[PDB]
């Protein structure tokens, strides 16, 4: 749910002095008309709008500053350059009354990977296995990028994967609820939306990692898989009971891994449910193979993101003679910067084919 | 919430869904 606690018009053209994104505090007048609702959160309000200058699309973020919780996202999305991540153009404030809203101007992407997933379940189609293979890689490409700067999504769902089905690019957005996760500092247990909390969370666990992001991305996987989300329910313990009755009941030492509060108490021991009795008959086995080593029980056994890109499920990616079902080639995969591989840098071997360089 | 009380939803659910 929540975080921690604590213009003129000038068409109907509208003028703002936005400080950049990139680079130092230099603001410079931005003009923009065609301003119009497309999206909303439980947080902030999206609005389209094109650029008088370049006549590119925008969205503008604006969000309410309160001064009552921890307000991290433009202080993190600046840090952020990565080309599976919405771009952060410019940010400027505006204005019942004594109100400060926070706006910022994205880049604008039309579609989200909830909204292609929608689809095929009405359509009762599945998403063909490449995109699933596209989609995921850049995913795990921009959870490895934030989390070599140790910060932490805490909020990874398919609303929040913004999709532009013409290039196949995936780029990660809402930072509202991220955080750079310092060992030692204690964090807020209730994060994450419902369906993707890793179970540590729902545990009440306050000294959770970065790997909570890869729990959640293995839930995205497996509701691509699927045509539903793995893990519904309400409340924590119907959430829970789901990831139970899938994993199995967790040994003590899982628990513990989790949430050592919970050690001591006789949970009913549930058999786990196979992988491949799970998906469907047709379902690939690397993308089982994936999503067992991406929803584990222990959160350090999980794949870090580095080493999801470098799964064989991926390897379809990595051949030079690829390409996209409308005709197009394969967007940005290699360009991989010693930033990203910094975790893990003799990856570079697997994820960066001979025939990217 | 109460890991106490959290536990006995968990367990009083588990219980049903195995038995
Ligand atoms: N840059 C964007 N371009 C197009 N649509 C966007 C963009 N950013 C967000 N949206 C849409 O608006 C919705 C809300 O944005 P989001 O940042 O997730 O707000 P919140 O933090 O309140 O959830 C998103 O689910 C998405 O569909
Ligand atoms: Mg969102
Ligand atoms: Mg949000």
């Amino acid at each position: 749910r929540t975080t921690s606690f604590a213009m003129k018009v000038s068409s109907k053209v509208t003028t703002v002095v936005a400080t950049p994104g990139q680079g130092p505090d230099r603001p410079q007048e931005v003009s923009y008309t065609d301003t119009k609702v497309i999206g909303n959160g439980s947080f902030g309000v999206v609005y389209q709008a094109k650029l008088c200058d370049s006549g590119e699309l925008v969205a503008i973020k604006k969000v309410l500053q309160d001064k009552r919780f921890k307000n991290r996202e433009l202080q993190i999305m600046r840090k952020l350059d990565h080309c599976n991540i919405v771009r952060l153009r410019y940010f400027f404030y505006s204005s019942k009354k004594d109100e400060v809203y926070l706006n910022l101007v994205l880049d604008y992407v039309p579609e989200t990977v909830y909204r292609v997933a929608r689809h095929y379940s009405r359509a009762k189609q599945t998403l063909p296995v490449i995109y699933v293979k596209l989609y995921m890689y850049q995913l795990f490409r921009s959870l490895a990028y934030i989390h070599s700067f140790g910060i932490c999504h805490r909020d990874i769902k398919p609303q929040n994967l913004l999709l532009d089905p013409d290039t196949a690019v995936l780029k990660l957005c809402d930072f509202g609820s991220a955080k750079q996760l310092v060992r030692g500092e204690p964090n807020v247990s209730y994060i994450c939306s419902r369906y993707y909390r890793a179970p540590e969370l729902i545990f009440g666990a306050t000294d959770y990692t970065s790997s909570i992001d890869v729990w959640s991305a293995g839930c995205v996987l497996a509701e691509l898989l699927l045509g539903q989300p793995i893990f519904p329910g309400d409340s924590g313990v119907d959430q829970l009971v789901e990831i139970i009755k899938v994993l199995g009941t967790p040994t003590r030492e899982q628990i513990r891994e989790m949430n050592p509060n919970y050690t001591e108490f006789k949970f009913p021991q549930i058999k786990a449910h196979p992988w491949t009795k799970v998906f469907r008959p047709r379902t690939p086995p690397e993308a089982i193979a994936l999503c067992s080593r991406l929803l584990e029980y222990t959160p350090t056994a999980r794949l870090t993101p580095l080493e999801a890109c470098a799964h064989s499920f991926f390897d379809e990616l990595r051949d030079p003679n690829v390409k996209l079902p409308n005709g197009r080639d394969t967007p940005a995969l290699f360009n991989f910067t010693t930033q990203e591989l910094s975790s893990n840098p003799p990856l570079a071997t697997i994820l960066i084919p001979p025939h990217a360089r | 919430v109460e890991p106490q009380k959290f536990a006995e939803e968990l367990i009083h659910r588990l219980e049903a869904v195995q038995r």
